[PDB]
RNA sequence: CAGCUUGUUGGUGGGGUGACGGCCUACCAAGGCGACGACGGGUAGCCGGCCUGAGAGGGUGUCCGGCCACACUGGGACUGA
RNA sequence: AGAAGCACCGGCCAACUACGUGCCAGCAGCCGCGGUAAUACGUAGGGUGCGAGCGUUGUCCGGAAUUACUGGGCGUAAAGAGCUCGUAGGUGGUUUGUCGCGUUGUUCGUGAAAUCUCACGGCUUAACUGUGAGCGUGCGGGCGAUACGGGCAGACUAGAGU
RNA sequence: CUGGGCAGUAACUGACGCUGAGGAGCGAAAGCGUGGGGAGCGAACAGGAUUAGAUACCCUGGUAGUCCACGCCGUAAACG
RNA sequence: UCGAAGGUGGGAUCGGCGAUUGGGACGAAGUCGUAACAAGGUAGCCGUACCGGAAGGUGCGGCUGGAUC
């Protein structure tokens, strides 16, 4: 509207918020994974989600999510972290890759056999 | 300016996006061997070698003198 | 009172919507030429110029089909004073995919899309009459 | 020997004294697949009665569409109460490109080459109403020739 | 890659047999799976996907090759589906199938891949080759008098010959007069749904 | 980020350059730039190109090609077309 | 005879049964499933799609007409400054003449190559590559027009003011 | 003492018009500074009453304020 | 003469930590009240001032986005 006013003040695209701040440019960031514990998700879920405090090589501390049936995690551990939303936990915005430098692939895994870590057979 | 004059020039260029025609005014420094020019005093200018640090124009003739 | 072409188009559109059989407005050469183009295109009936109290007034009579049907589907000014619209021969505007007529102001005078494309000279698209 | 497709099905609720009352409304589009298209809203307690009423209303509200050889003549831009859908003629090679409701209405009408997009609300009923409105403002070159005169100031390279 | 799997299972899934031959029918209805005898709501995307898969498994075309064929067809002027079908037909296996030098498309692909055809007296081993106008196709001289060819040498007179191709007698030579017209020869499938599928 | 500039703007006479030129020098005037954004802060090699988008547009400058800038950091001269 | 695997199967979107489990184990892009008959969890079978590749992550474009020239709105959903004056700026009544700056036409030069497209030619085909033409939206120069905007020179009263 | 508007004649000039970034002026009530004034009302405050409580609604009182002079403040559901 | 580096000095600008302290968002099934939605029990809002554990109350002026004869 008002081409003269548009000439005086052009349009501006919406502001953007980045979603990979902790990784800051890396699809996977190598972390430390200290103090593995378990918390409770939001009200209408009533579960016990296994989480951890992992500090990346980019020197940021975030709370990640551990997928699969159980884990071998412990105090500081040689782990890889990828992005992902949990939709139940307050502010967990990253997920640890299962089948990485330290953590093992989820045993007894036969379906989808790539996520959570699973060799075919050998 | 002691043998120099300052001349306002204007031009129109179409907007790259909106397409409206707009007018922009510029400013050039013109050499005046005999400094005879006042406020207004329309002048046609032809561009020369770098006569000075900021002078690239010279006086050609005086047309439509100031009212 | 800006863009008398737009005022003329708006008056014609309002009269056509209100089923008016007669319009009146002050006369200008541009409006007379536009009336000539409209008469040639067949969207309107006869037009004439009559001398009012001041200046001249241009008079356009409209046409209606068999029922209360309007030959003029609509009007749309194109080259507004806020942003002028210029078109060349290779990219002349199309109205209704050829079923509409756009007035083109070229060095040959006021011309329609097809006639202007025939002679290959473009200009300012005044409006779409379709 | 008609072609029918349902666009939207949903259940409405009205509060009564003792509890809840439900009903079903199912808009159904009916046509023969060549040039005829019908619109029926329909409403009943059960889905079969609802779609039957929609089919009947479409049969009642059948209306003529102008075609020029499988595609529309000139681009149109209709507008419903809230739906905003525009239709444009396309090359014969191109199929029918539209959303759910628009594509259903167009395929019941019998259009083979059309470019349709929705720009207003995403409600199925309003999209249908906008599409059928655009079909209504669609005119015929012969009709505009009757309106003006000299049926030569038109382009129909496909002809036939 | 190649399917190398049960063609009849694909035919039962697609609800339309498209291979024929000796194993045309299974003498049973089409419940392709455990729940295949149950009725399923027909979605708009389902019809287009089924049509595309029918064409791909009829012509032995991988997904990327079919994508390239469709994009070339739409980029070509005029129509899109007809051009796509013409490109699909222009394959060596399809040409051999139409000229009746093989039992089905899979047999034609097997022979052309094993390299028993010299088009202009030149060895080829790719079914992806496309024929053109004024192009000859000939049988390898050494490969004559072999069983897979002599089995059909005398019983190749059952299937019809398309109006664009022609066959030669005791010594078979395949020549291409012009581009095919699948719209008038052997079109068991409508391409106007594939053209809508590929524009999503 | 609302006031920026003093060889800074111009002129004169010399010097200097392959070459015009405050490029340098001695003297004279008070001028020059700024809301069409100077000055200041953040970021960045530019383009032909690449991706997406029907298009307009949005993102990007990696293969390759053209140019520019740099050679541990900072500064300088010479040889030589 | 020496050679296939991969992901998904609640709506978006193509793909359902059973077993164990019973807000626990768990999955998940949303909203939603799991608290004792789970097509949504792990598993088995079955199906779908692709394929020596299939899924996840990272970022950009599109859907988004949710920065709208194309292509948005501002009574009540977000949106008219509390009002007025006025600087720059944008915009402007009728008519005559001149210029031809904007406008537009032709011509010439330029707009490197590859790469984008048409048409062909060669690697058994394709990828890859060669050729002819488009592209290079533009710019500079000459030669045509004043229909509209505009510069100048005038005129009129309707606008406006007295 | 002074502003504006409307009507009439067309008497006069002759596009001198519209909007207006910034900028400037005006701008309810409440409030602030200086001096004056203060009948009535009336925040704050006090007593009584209601209530489990009543820092309120009700009653009895009562200070600034409401008023004037010159300044300041420039805010309202300043809304059609 | 100029001239890199270095020293001395007052400033300019951008960050990190900080005893202590203010407000905000979310949590559970806590404590104290019922301010709004009905005339919500004293109609509700808007600007300001004052007061009180808290929501809030009172005064001044305005609106109906309430009613009344
Ligand atoms: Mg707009
Ligand atoms: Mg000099
Ligand atoms: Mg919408
Ligand atoms: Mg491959
Ligand atoms: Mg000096
Ligand atoms: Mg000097
Ligand atoms: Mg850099
Ligand atoms: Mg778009
Ligand atoms: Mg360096
Ligand atoms: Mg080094
Ligand atoms: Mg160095
Ligand atoms: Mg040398
Ligand atoms: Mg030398
Ligand atoms: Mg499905
Ligand atoms: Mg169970
Ligand atoms: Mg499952
Ligand atoms: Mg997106
Ligand atoms: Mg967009
Ligand atoms: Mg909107
Ligand atoms: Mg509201
Ligand atoms: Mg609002
Ligand atoms: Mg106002
Ligand atoms: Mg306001
Ligand atoms: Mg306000
Ligand atoms: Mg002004
Ligand atoms: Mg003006
Ligand atoms: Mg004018
Ligand atoms: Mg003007
Ligand atoms: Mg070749
Ligand atoms: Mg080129
Ligand atoms: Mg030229
Ligand atoms: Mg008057
Ligand atoms: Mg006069
Ligand atoms: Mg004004
Ligand atoms: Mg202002
Ligand atoms: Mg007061
Ligand atoms: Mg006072
Ligand atoms: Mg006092
Ligand atoms: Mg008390
Ligand atoms: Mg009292
Ligand atoms: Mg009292
Ligand atoms: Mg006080
Ligand atoms: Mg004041
Ligand atoms: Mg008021
Ligand atoms: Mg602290
Ligand atoms: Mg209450
Ligand atoms: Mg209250
Ligand atoms: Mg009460
Ligand atoms: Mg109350
Ligand atoms: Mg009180
Ligand atoms: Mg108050
Ligand atoms: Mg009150």
């Amino acid at each position: 509207p008002t081409i003269q006013q548009l000439v005086r003040k052009g349009r501006r695209d919406k502001i953007s918020k980045v979603k990979t701040a902790a990784l800051k440019g890396s699809p996977q960031r190598r972390g430390v994974c200290t103090r593995v514990y378990t918390t409770t998700p939001k009200k209408p879920n009533s579960a016990l989600r296994k989480v951890a405090r992992v500090k990346l090589t980019s020197q940021v501390e975030v709370t990640a999510y551990i997928p699969g049936e159980g884990h071998n995690l412990q105090e500081h551990s040689m782990v890889l972290v990828r992005g992902g939303r949990v939709k139940d936990l307050p502010g967990v915005r990253y997920k640890i890759i299962r089948g990485s430098l330290d953590t093992q692939g989820v045993k007894n895994r036969k379906q989808a056999r790539s996520r959570y870590g699973a060799k075919k057979e050998k | 300016m002691q043998k120099t004059i300052v001349v306002e020039l204007e031009d129109r260029m179409r907007h790259p996006l909106y397409g409206k025609i707009i007018r922009t005014t510029k400013k050039v420094k013109a050499h005046d061997e005999d400094s005879v020019a006042g406020i207004g005093d329309r002048v046609s200018l032809m561009e020369t070698r770098p006569l000075s640090a900021t002078k690239r124009w010279r006086l050609v003739e005086i047309l439509e003198k100031a009212k | 009172m800006t863009d008398p072409i737009a005022d003329f188009l708006t008056r014609l559109r309002n009269a056509n919507s209100a089923y008016h059989d007669e319009v009146s407005l002050p006369h200008s050469k541009l409006k007379a030429n536009i009336a000539q183009i409209l008469k040639n295109e067949g969207y309107i009936s006869d037009f004439r110029t009559e001398d009012a109290r001041v200046g001249k007034s241009l008079v356009i009579q409209l046409k209606y089909g068999p029922s209360r049907e309007r030959s003029i589907a609509g009007l749309r000014r194109v080259s507004k004073p806020g942003l002028r619209v210029y078109a060349k021969s290779t990219n002349l505007p199309r109205v209704l995919g050829g079923l509409g007529v756009a007035i083109i102001s070229t060095s040959s005078g006021l011309l329609t899309d097809r006639q202007a494309a025939r002679q290959g000279v473009g200009g300012e698209v005044l409006a779409y009459v379709w | 020997n008609y072609l029918e497709r349902v666009v939207a099905i949903n259940r409405v609720s009205k509060v009564v004294k003792g509890g809840r009352r439900f009903s079903f409304t199912a808009l159904v589009i009916v046509g023969d697949g060549n040039g005829m298209v019908g619109v029926g809203y329909g409403k009943a307690k059960e889905v079969p009665a609802a779609i039957a009423k929609g089919v009947e209303e479409a049969r009642k509200s059948f209306f003529r569409v102008p075609l020029i050889g499988g595609t529309i003549t000139h681009p149109v831009q209709g507008e419903a109460a809230a739906g905003v859908v525009l239709l444009r003629p396309a090359s014969p090679g191109t199929g029918v490109i539209a959303g759910g409701a628009a594509r259903a209405v167009l395929e019941c009408a019998g259009v083979h080459d059309i470019l349709a997009k929705s720009l207003g609300s995403d409600n199925a009923i309003n999209v249908v109403h906008a599409t059928v409105a655009a079909l209504k403002l669609l005119q015929r070159p012969e009709e505009v020739a009757a309106r003006r005169g000299l049926p030569i100031e038109d382009v129909a390279p496909a002809g036939m | 890659a190649r399917y190398t799997g049960p063609v009849t299972r694909k035919s039962r899934r697609l609800r339309t047999d498209l291979v024929g031959g000796d194993q045309a029918f299974e003498k049973r209805p089409y419940p392709p799976g455990q729940h295949g005898r149950a009725r399923i709501k027909e979605s708009e995307y389902l019809l287009q996907l089924q049509e595309k898969q029918k064409a791909r498994f009829t012509y032995g075309v991988m997904e990327k090759q079919f994508r390239r064929y469709y994009e070339e067809a739409v980029r070509q002027p005029g129509k899109t589906g007809e051009e796509l079908l013409k490109i699909l037909e222009s394959r060596l296996d399809n040409v051999i199938y139409r000229a009746g030098l093989a039992r089905t498309r899979r047999m034609a692909r097997q022979l052309v891949s094993h390299g028993h055809f010299n088009v202009n007296g030149v060895h080829v081993n790719v079914p992806s080759y496309r024929v053109s106008q004024y192009d000859i196709v000939d049988v390898r001289d050494k490969s004559l008098n072999t069983v897979p060819f002599q089995i059909a040498r005398e019983t190749a007179g059952e299937r019809p010959i398309p109006s664009w191709l022609q066959v030669v007698g005791e010594r078979q030579r395949v020549l291409i007069h012009q581009l095919p017209e699948r719209a008038q020869i052997d079109v068991p499938l409508t391409e106007q749904l594939i053209v809508e599928y590929y524009s999503k």
